[PDB]
């Protein structure tokens, strides 16, 4: 919970970067199922995209 | 004619400096992005748990 | 080793992309240190660069 909170805080701390609601939902999907469905890198993949 | 040349040079100097300012803005924004890449959240604690 | 082969077979199939020798060294070492030093992110990040 804390990490997802940090992730979205960091997202909104840089408004210039644009995250679609679809992209935000994708990041939510990745973060929710960590180590059960995918490694954490896929989160950094979506941010760096 | 000479005064016309001087006026043209004045206007072109103004526009050139405006473009230089905008180019500096873009370089600053590139540096901002480069800085942002380093400040991403990490999953160290979740990984340890 | 096979992954290194695939990465550098992906480069040489795309001639329009100019991978200098220095960047090739960078990618080579970043692959060389997979999971001991740096995750995959540092490789595909340079390819994407």
């Amino acid at each position: 919970q804390r990490l997802e909170h940090q992730v979205f805080t960091w997202i909104e701390q840089h408004p210039k970067l644009i995250f679609s609601n679809e992209r935000r939902q994708e990041i939510a999907r990745s973060i929710e199922g960590l180590y059960e469905e995918n490694r954490y890198e896929q989160v950094r993949e979506k941010l760096l995209a | 004619k000479i005064k016309e040349c001087q006026e043209t040079i004045e206007q072109l100097q103004l526009e050139l400096e405006e473009l230089k300012v905008q180019l500096s803005q873009y370089e600053e924004n590139l540096l901002q992005a480069a800085q942002w890449k380093q400040t991403m959240p990490t999953d160290q604690e979740l990984n340890d748990l």
